[PDB]
C-alpha cells in the first residue's frame, strides 16, 4: 500500500502505480536512490518529475515516499557553502548543518505584516546608489544582454557588504545567497574563488543548480534558496537574495511543461509561467516589527535579446518587481560602465529609503542626467549644459571589485553635482576622484567621519564641503 | 447531514471529486475540505459522470491526499456584503486579512449572480473632471461609466489609479471598493498605509472604502474569482444602499489570465495564443455586472495590463469593446520622459462629441490631435532625411507639436518623490484656454523646455520667465 | 561661392542622411527577425494543437 | 428511450446527454430545470447540446425532453420599434410582441433564377460613400476597420438618413431597419435605442440584442434569426435593411463552441466551417423578381480588425464573400478625414449601376482625381519645384477630400450632396484657403436652399441632370464663389 | 467539358470562377474531416488534389481543352500556398493589379507581372 | 544513376524540383499523423534531401572511377532564401546557381546573379 | 577526448563541426520521439542538451579538453535560439572574414570583431 510500482519512465517525468498515502509534491525516493516529486496525481496513477537524470530509473522499480513535502534545511549552519537544490552539499567540505527544515513553498506573507521600506542596501556602485537607490526588502529586476556585466552589478554589492557583516551587532548585518541557474559550473567555480579570495564567503551562501542538472533541479533552485533566506528573514536579520538569472528558470520551466504536454502559451512559454516567478518573488518582503523585524530582498537578472525589454519574459517580470536597472549594451561597448541607462532605469520605492545624506546632495540628478541625454543626442547655454554632464558620466564609473563607501561616493557627488569639477580637464577626472579621497583622507577625515555617521550634511558641512572641493580643484 | 464526498485526483488548482451517494453538488457550489492549516475552499466547474466533479482550489493544494474527505456547503461561494464591510480588508473566500477581528454583518450574498436586466439599464452624460491635463481634453470620463487605463509593463498604471483617486474620491459622498487582482502584495500594503493618513479608513471612527484584495502570490483559482468577490461588494451598494459607488479594479487583465492558467487542466482545447475558449462569454459574465443602472450609479476604472506591449493580443483586444473610454499608456512615451505618458492618439472617449463637451472645447481637441498626426506622420522623413528640408507651414506644425506635446505633460502628487515637483491639478477650463491658446500660435516665441510639467499655460509663461533669469 | 558653398553643404547633409538611413537599416532588420521568430512560433503552435487532440 | 435523455456531463454550458434516439440535428430540447438548448453533436453513444443560459442549475443525471421543431423566430411589422433578444423575446419590457409568423433560423438563400440585378440605392447620406463607394438595394457591403474608427457611426448615419423617405407614403421608397448587435455591452444597447428615438428612428427600426453577457450559442444564433425577420419583410415584397454589429464578435462564439464540442480546430484556432457560417448568413442579401414583388433585404456586415491586417482569417473570408469593402482607418480619422474612409481600397461591385443617376455625372472623374492625388501625396514631400499640372493635381486633391468631411448624426440628402461634389469637381472652390472649405460647404447649401429652391427641387424630382439644368447650377455656383 | 472532348472530339473552351475557392472549400473539407492543418491551415492534399482537377482539364490527342481559371489572392499576396499552387499548372498568367486601374487604366494587367510560355 | 556511377560510367542528374518532393513528404507524414515540424514540415526532412544528396560523387580509381553530378533545383517563395526547405538544401550543397526575377525582367538571359551565385568546388575543375 | 584527459594527463583540443547541425540533429530527434516542437520549432530539450553536451569539457586534476567549436547562425541573426543557446556557454570567439584574407593578412583574424572574455 505505502510503497508504489514504476508503470512508466521518459524525458524525466515517471508514472507510478500505487502509492496511495502520498501528499500532493511529496517525494518519492526510487530504488537507485534517485529522489522525485510527485507533481501530477490521478485515480489509479501518480505522475512524478524526476529531480535525478532519467537514465536513473526503470519499469518495474520499487519507488519509497519520504512523507514530506518539498523541503530546505535551513539556518547559518549552511552560511558559507555552497549547496544544490534539495540542500545537497557540494562544496567538498562535509554535511549540512541545520537549524531546521521548512517547506520551498511557502505562501508569501499577507497585505498587513508587511512595512514600507525604510532601510538601505548599501551598493558600492556609485550610480545605483545615487540614481537607482535600493531598499531594504525592495525587488530591483537587473535587466541586460550577453556580456553587458549583469553579474558585475549583483557581485559589487555582494562584496561590499564586508565592511558590515563584520561589524559589532546585527543592527546593520546583509547576509547573501547567490543562486545560479543554467550556468556554466566552471562559471560558479570561478565565481567562488572569487568569493572565497575576497572575505564575502565568510557570510555567503551559493545555490548551484548549474547546467547538467535535469529540468526540474533548475526549476526548483530558486525556491529552495528563497525558503533558505526566509529563515533569516523571519529570524530578523535581513538577507539579500541574488539569481543569475530567472531566465533559465523560465526555459527549464518550459522544457518541463511541455514534455508533461501542457498547453505551450505565448512565446512557445506555458500560460502559467507568470505564476511560476511571481510567487517567488513575492516573498521577498520587510516585515513590521510586530512580527520579528528583516527583510529578504531580491535582485533577479534576466538576460535580454538585442536589447528587447518589450519581450514576453521581460515585460511579465518587470510586472513583479519594484524597479528596475537597464545595462544598455551600448553604452558598455561605448566604454561606460556599469553602463547603466539612467533613462529606463527606475527604482520605485528606493527613494523614500536612500541614505539622507546621498539623497540631499544629489539633488534630483535623475533629472539632471535624463536632461543630459537629452542634449547629447544633436543655443550657447544649451551647450555648456553638456560640459557638467560629460563630466558626471565619466565621474560615475567604477571598476569591478573596488566598492566606495558613502563618506567616499558623497564628496564626489557633491563635487560633481556642484560644478566643481566642470573646470578640469575631462580626461583627468579619473585622476581627479581617486586623488580627492586621498585628501579626504589625508586633512579633511572629520568630514569623512562627519558625512559617515551623521546621515545628513549640517548647513555648516555642506559649506564646509564646498569649501574643500573648492580647495582640492585650487589644489 | 450535510453530504460528503472523496478527492480522486489532484493537479495544481484542479481537484476532482467522487460522491459515493446519488446526492450531487450543484455546479458553482462551495466546498470545504478539513485540513490543519485552515479550511481549503473549492468551486465546482464541471460534471464528468459518475458522480465525479471537477472543481478549482482556492490555497495551494500542496498536502491534499487521495481519498481525502469533502464537505458541501449547499450554495455558491459567498462573502459579507453592507456597510460594516467598510474600513476593512476582505479575502476572496469572505474573511478578514486586517486582524481587527471578524466582520458580521445581516446578510451575505452569493459570488455568481446574471448581470442587470436591460429594463433597468440607465445613461447619462454628466462628464468627470479628473484634473488631468490631457485626459480631460482629449478623452474625457462619464459618471457612472467604464473607463480603461491600458498599458505595458511598469508604464505608469498604477501610480495613475492612486492619482485618480487623491482627486476623486476625498469626498465623494459615496461609498469606494478598491479590488487587488494579481498586483503587487507590496501595492496593496502601501495604498492600505496611505489610505489611513488620508482620513478615507479609521480603525476609529467610520470610514468610506471597502478593500478586497487577492494579489499576485495567491494561487489562479482564487485570483479569477477575487474580482468577482469585489464585485458582489460594488453590486449590493449600487442597489440596496443606493448610493453611487467608486469602483477600482486592479488588474484586471489577471483576471483572464487566470483562467488560462486553469485552462489547460480542465482539458479545454486551447484557443489562439493559449487562451480560453471562454475568453469572451467569462470575460462577460464578470464585466456586464458593472453597468450603472437605473437604481444608481456605479463609477468604475479598470487597470488592463498589455502583455508584450502587444495590443492586437486577444485579452485587451476583447477588453476595448466592452468599455466606454480608454486611456492608453504606451513605452515609447515613457522612454521620451514624458509622464503621465498618455499616449494623446489611441485614448478615446464615448464622450468626445460636439453635443456633450462645447463646440470651443471639441474643435480645440479635434485640432490637437489633428497636429499631432502630422507630426507622427513626419518623423519619420524628419528621421532620416533632417528637419531641415521640412516644408515652411510643416516646420511649424512640427514645432507647434512638440510644445504641445511636452505640454500635455503632468507631475501628480503621487509622483512627488520621483520628480521632485510639486503635485498640481488643472482646471477643465483651463487646460481648454491653454491649449487653445498654443494652437493659435501665440506662444511660438517660448522655447519648448518651458512646456515641460506644469500644470497649465499661466505656469508654462513663469516658468519661461524663470528659466530666462 | 554660393554655389560651392550649396554643393559642400549638400555633401555633408547627405551623408548624415545616409548615416541615419543605415541607423534605421539596423533597427529595422533587428525588428524583421524578432517577427520572423513570433510568426514562426505563433503559425506552429496552431499545427500543434490541431495534432494534439 | 428514443424520446427522452439522461444528462451525461456538464461544463462551460455544454452538455453530454444520453438517449434521445430520434432526435433531428440542430433541434431545440429543454431541460427539466427550465433552461433550453440546441443538439450540435450527434456521436453513436451521445449527443451534444449547447445552452441558451447558464448552467450553474443544470446537473447530472437530469432528465432532457425533445421539443421537435427547430429553432425559429417569430416575425412581422410588430417588432418594429422593439428590442428582441437572439430567440426573439421581448427585452425592452414594452409589451408582447405582435407577431405575424414564425420562420426557422436557418433557410435557404434564394435561388439563381428568382434574383434580379442591382438597380435602387440605398442613399446613405454619408457624403464619401454615395459619391465614391455606392450601395444599392440587394447589395451586401462590408464596413471593415481597426479598433473604435466609426464603423458603428458609419452604419448608424445610414440608419438615421432613411428618415426623409419612411416618413412620406412612397411605398416603393420605404427602408425598414434591423441592427443587430452581438458582443456589444448592454448599455451599449440602451445608448443606441436611446439615440434613435431622440432621432424617431425607432418607428422603422428592429433591434436584436445578443450582448456579450448572454451565452455564446444565443450570439450565433443572433444573426441568423435576425435575417429570417428581414427575409419576412423580402418575401413580403418591401425593403429591408440588415446591419451586423460586428460578425467577428460571433465568429468568437462560434470558436468557443466548436472548442468545448471538441470539433477539430481549423487556422487560427477557428472551426472549419466559418466560411460556411457567413455564406449562409450573408447570401440571403437579394432582390426578388417582379414576379415576388421586387422586395429587398440588403446587409451591411462590420468586421474589426487588430493593427489593419486583413491576412487573418475571419476578415478575409469576409472580404472573399461580400460584394464591396469600406475600409476605415485611424490614419485617416486622426489627421481630419472622418468618416475616414480608405479610398483606393473601398471596391464596391455593384458600382455605378446602384448610385441615384443624378450624383453619376456630378461625381464622374471624382475618382480619377482623388486616385492621381494618392500618387504624388507621398511625394510632396520632396521640397521640389513640381510642375504647374502635378501642381495643379496636389493644390486641388487635398482641397477635395477635405470637403468629404461631415459631421457625426448628420447625413446629407443627395439634393445637397451633387451641389458639393459638382463645385469640387469643376473646381469653383480651388481658389478658397482651405480652413475656409468647411465653411464653403456649410454655406453654400444655404444659398442654394435660399435662392434656387427650384433647381434643388428638381435635383430631387428629376433625380436626373440635363444640359440646362448643369448649366443653371454653373450660373448659381459662379455667382456664389464671388462671395 | 470532358463528355465534349472526348465524345464529340469538339474542342471547348472552359470558363472557371473562382479555383482559389475550390482551394478554401478543400481546405473546409479537410479540416472538418479531421486531418491534421498543413502551412498557414491548408488541407494537406492540397498539391494532389489540385493536380487532380488541374490534370484533368488537359488536351489528348481527340480534341483541346483550352481553359481559362481566375484565382481570388489573399492580402494580394502571390505567394500564399493557395494561389502558388497554381503557378505550376498554366501556361499563361495575368496578373491584374488594382493600383493600375487606380491610374486610370482598364483592364490594368500588370505589364511586367504576367508570364506566358508561348511569348518565343 | 548510381548504376552508371558505379559501373565506371559518368553520370548526371537533375531534380525538377525538390520543394514539390518535400511537399509530398509532408503530405504523407501528416495523413500518416506524424509529428509536424517548423514550417509544418515533418521534423526530419533534412534527412530526407541529405539521404538523397550525399549520393551524388566521385568515386576513386582504385574503386573504379566514376560519378555522379546532381542539380537539384528549388522554387523560393519571393525569393526568401532564409525558408525552411532551401535553407537545408543550401545546407547540403556545394554552391549555388542563383537565377533572380530582377534580373530576367531586365533581360539579362539566363538572369544569372554573379554576386549570390557561388561554386566552392568546380573552381578546380573549369577547363584550363 | 575524456579518456586523455583524465587517464592520460595531457591537454587536449576538441573540434567540432558544426555545433548548429548538432543542434538540428537533437530538434530532429526530439520531433520524432513526439515531443510537441519549442519556440521557433527547437526542441524542448534544446538547453539540457547543450548542457550535456559542454558541460563536459572542463578542467579538473589531470589536465583539460579545450574545444574549438565552429558556429553557424541562422539567417545570420544572434538571437535565434541555437546560437543564443550556444553562446551561453562560450569563453571565447573567433572572427575569420575573406576581407581581411584579401587585404594580405594571414591568418585572416579580424582583431576586433574576435571577443575574449579571458581579456583580463
Ligand atoms: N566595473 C567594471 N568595469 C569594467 N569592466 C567590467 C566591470 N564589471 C565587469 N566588467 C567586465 O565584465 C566581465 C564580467 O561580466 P559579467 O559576468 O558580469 O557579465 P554578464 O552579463 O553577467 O554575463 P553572462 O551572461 O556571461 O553571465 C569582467 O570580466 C570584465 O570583463
Ligand atoms: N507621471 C509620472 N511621474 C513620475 N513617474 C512616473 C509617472 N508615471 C509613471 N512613473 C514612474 O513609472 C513607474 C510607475 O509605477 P507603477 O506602479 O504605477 O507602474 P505600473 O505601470 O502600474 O506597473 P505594472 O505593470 O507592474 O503594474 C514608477 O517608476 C514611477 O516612478
Ligand atoms: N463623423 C464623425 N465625426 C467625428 N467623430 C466621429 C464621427 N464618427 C464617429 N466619431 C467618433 O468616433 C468614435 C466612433 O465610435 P464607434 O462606436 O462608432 O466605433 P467602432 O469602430 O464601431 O468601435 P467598436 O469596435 O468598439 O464597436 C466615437 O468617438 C464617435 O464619437
Ligand atoms: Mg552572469
Ligand atoms: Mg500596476
Ligand atoms: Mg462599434
Amino acid at each position: 500500500n505505502e510503497t508504489g510500482r514504476v508503470l512508466a519512465v521518459g524525458d524525466g517525468i515517471a508514472r507510478v502505480f500505487g502509492l496511495n498515502n502520498i501528499q500532493a509534491e511529496e517525494l518519492v525516493e526510487f530504488s537507485s536512490g534517485v529522489k522525485g516529486m510527485a507533481l501530477n496525481l490521478e485515480p489509479g496513477q501518480v505522475g512524478i518529475v524526476l529531480f535525478g537524470s532519467d537514465r536513473l530509473v526503470k519499469e518495474g522499480e520499487l519507488v519509497k515516499r519520504t512523507g514530506n513535502i518539498v523541503d530546505v534545511p535551513v539556518g547559518p549552519g549552511l552560511l558559507g557553502r555552497v549547496v544544490d537544490a534539495l540542500g545537497n552539499p557540494i562544496d567538498g567540505k562535509g554535511p549540512i548543518d541545520a537549524a531546521g527544515r521548512s517547506r520551498a513553498q511557502v505562501k508569501a506573507p499577507g497585505i498587513l505584516p508587511r512595512r514600507s521600506v525604510h532601510e538601505p542596501v548599501q551598493t558600492g556602485l556609485k550610480a545605483v546608489d545615487a540614481l537607482v537607490p535600493i531598499g531594504r526588502g525592495q525587488r530591483e529586476l537587473i535587466i541586460g544582454d550577453r556580456q553587458t556585466g549583469k553579474t558585475a552589478v549583483a557581485l559589487d554589492t555582494i562584496l561590499n557588504q564586508k565592511r558590515w557583516n563584520n561589524g559589532s551587532d546585527e543592527s546593520k548585518k546583509l547576509y547573501c545567497v547567490y543562486v545560479a541557474v543554467g550556468q556554466k559550473r566552471s562559471t560558479v567555480a570561478q565565481l567562488v574563488q572569487t568569493l572565497e579570495q575576497h572575505d564575502a564567503m565568510k557570510y555567503s551562501i551559493i545555490v548551484a543548480a548549474t547546467a547538467s542538472e535535469a529540468a526540474p533541479l533548475q526549476y526548483l533552485a530558486p525556491f529552495t534558496a528563497a525558503s533558505i533566506g526566509e529563515w533569516f528573514r523571519d529570524n530578523g536579520k535581513h538577507a539579500l537574495i541574488v539569481y543569475d538569472d530567472l531566465s533559465k528558470q523560465a526555459v527549464a520551466y518550459r522544457q518541463l511543461s511541455l514534455l508533461l504536454r501542457r498547453p505551450p502559451g505565448r512565446e512557445a512559454y506555458p500560460g502559467d509561467v507568470f505564476y511560476l516567478h511571481s510567487r517567488l518573488l513575492e516573498r521577498a518582503a520587510k516585515l513590521s516589527e510586530k512580527e520579528g523585524s528583516g527583510s529578504l530582498t531580491a535582485l533577479p537578472v534576466i538576460e535580454t535579446q538585442g536589447g528587447d525589454v518589450s519581450a514576453y519574459i521581460p515585460t511579465n517580470v518587470i510586472s513583479i518587481t519594484d524597479g528596475q536597472i537597464f545595462l544598455e549594451a551600448e553604452l558598455f561597448y561605448k566604454g561606460i560602465r556599469p553602463a547603466i541607462n539612467v533613462g529606463l532605469s527606475v527604482s520605485r520605492v528606493g527613494s523614500a529609503a536612500q541614505v539622507k545624506a546621498l539623497k540631499q546632495v544629489a539633488g534630483s540628478l535623475k533629472l539632471f542626467l535624463a536632461q543630459y541625454r537629452e542634449v547629447a543626442a544633436f543655443d550657447a547655454s544649451t551647450k555648456q549644459t553638456l560640459v557638467r554632464g560629460e563630466r558626471l558620466t565619466q565621474l560615475l564609473k567604477q571598476n569591478q571589485y573596488s566598492p566606495l563607501a558613502t563618506e567616499e561616493q558623497v564628496p564626489l557627488i557633491y563635487a560633481g553635482v556642484n560644478g566643481h569639477l566642470d573646470g578640469i580637464e575631462l580626461s583627468r577626472i579619473g585622476e581627479f576622484e581617486s586623488s580627492f579621497l586621498s585628501y579626504l583622507k589625508s586633512n579633511h577625515n572629520e568630514l569623512l567621519t562627519e558625512i559617515r555617521e551623521k546621515g545628513e550634511l549640517s548647513k555648516e558641512l555642506l559649506a564646509s564641503l564646498k569649501s574643500a572641493t573648492e580647495s582640492f580643484v585650487a589644489t | 447531514t450535510p453530504i460528503t464526498g472523496k478527492v480522486t485526483a489532484v493537479i495544481g488548482a484542479i481537484v476532482d471529486v467522487h460522491f459515493e451517494q446519488s446526492e450531487l453538488p450543484a455546479i458553482l457550489n462551495a466546498l470545504e475540505i478539513k485540513t490543519p492549516q485552515g479550511k481549503l475552499v473549492l468551486e465546482v466547474a464541471q460534471h464528468l459522470g459518475e458522480n465525479t466533479v471537477r472543481t478549482i482550489a482556492m490555497d495551494g493544494t500542496e498536502g491534499l491526499v487521495r481519498g481525502e474527505k469533502v464537505l458541501d456547503t449547499g450554495g455558491p461561494i459567498s462573502v459579507p456584503v453592507g456597510r460594516e464591510t467598510l474600513g476593512r480588508i476582505i479575502n476572496v473566500i469572505g474573511e478578514p486579512i486586517d486582524e481587527r477581528g471578524p466582520i458580521k454583518s445581516k446578510l451575505r450574498k452569493p459570488i455568481h449572480a446574471d448581470p442587470p436586466s436591460f429594463a433597468e439599464q440607465s445613461t447619462s452624460a454628466e462628464i468627470l473632471e479628473t484634473g488631468i491635463k490631457v485626459v480631460d481634453l482629449l478623452a474625457p470620463y462619464a459618471r457612472g461609466g467604464k473607463i480603461g487605463l491600458f498599458g505595458g509593463a511598469g508604464v505608469g498604471k498604477t501610480v495613475f489609479i492612486q492619482e485618480l483617486i487623491n482627486n476623486i474620491a476625498k469626498a465623494h459622498g459615496g461609498f469606494s471598493v478598491f479590488t487587488g487582482v494579481g498586483e503587487r502584495t507590496r501595492e496593496g500594503n502601501d495604498l492600505y498605509r496611505e489610505m489611513k493618513e488620508t482620513g478615507v479608513i479609521n480603525l476609529e471612527g467610520e470610514s468610506k472604502v471597502a478593500l478586497v484584495f487577492g494579489q499576485m502570490n495567491e494561487p489562479p483559482g482564487a485570483r479569477a474569482r477575487v474580482a468577482l468577490t469585489g464585485l458582489t461588494i460594488a453590486e449590493y451598494f449600487r442597489d440596496e444602499e443606493g448610493q453611487d459607488v467608486l469602483l477600482f479594479i486592479d488588474n484586471i487583465f489577471r483576471f483572464t489570465q487566470a483562467g488560462s492558467e486553469v485552462s489547460a487542466l480542465l482539458g479545454r482545447i486551447p484557443s489562439a495564443v493559449g487562451y480560453q475558449p471562454t475568453l469572451a462569454t467569462d470575460m462577460g459574465l464578470l464585466q456586464e455586472r458593472i453597468t450603472t443602472t437605473k437604481k444608481g450609479s456605479v463609477t468604475s476604472v479598470q487597470a488592463v495590463y498589455v502583455p508584450a506591449d502587444d495590443l492586437t493580443d486577444p485579452a485587451p483586444a476583447t477588453t476595448f469593446a466592452h468599455l466606454d473610454a480608454t486611456t492608453v499608456l504606451s513605452r515609447g512615451i515613457s522612454e521620451l520622459g514624458i509622464y503621465p505618458a498618455v499616449d494623446p492618439l489611441d485614448s478615446k472617449s464615448r464622450l468626445l462629441d460636439a453635443a456633450v463637451v462645447g463646440q470651443e472645447h471639441y474643435d480645440v481637441a479635434s485640432k490637437v490631435q489633428e497636429t499631432l498626426q502630422t507630426y507622427k506622420s513626419l518623423q519619420d522623413i524628419i528621421a532620416i532625411l533632417g528637419m531641415d528640408e521640412l516644408s515652411e507651414q510643416d516646420k511649424l506644425t512640427v514645432e507647434r507639436a512638440r510644445k504641445i506635446q511636452r505640454f500635455l505633460s503632468q507631475p501628480f502628487a503621487v509622483a512627488e518623490v520621483f520628480t521632485g515637483i510639486p503635485g498640481k491639478l488643472v482646471r477643465l477650463k483651463d487646460t481648454v484656454a491653454s491649449f487653445k491658446a498654443v494652437l493659435e500660435g501665440k506662444y511660438d516665441n517660448i522655447p519648448e523646455h518651458a512646456f515641460y510639467m506644469v500644470g497649465g499655460i499661466e505656469d508654462v509663461v513663469a516658468k519661461a520667465e524663470k528659466l530666462a533669469a | 561661392q554660393g554655389y560651392a558653398a550649396e554643393i559642400s553643404a549638400r555633401r555633408n547633409a547627405m551623408d548624415n542622411a545616409s548615416k541615419n538611413a543605415g541607423d534605421m537599416i539596423n533597427r529595422y532588420s533587428i525588428l524583421y527577425n524578432r517577427t520572423r521568430q513570433a510568426v514562426i512560433t505563433n503559425e506552429l503552435v496552431d499545427i500543434i494543437t490541431g495534432a494534439s487532440s
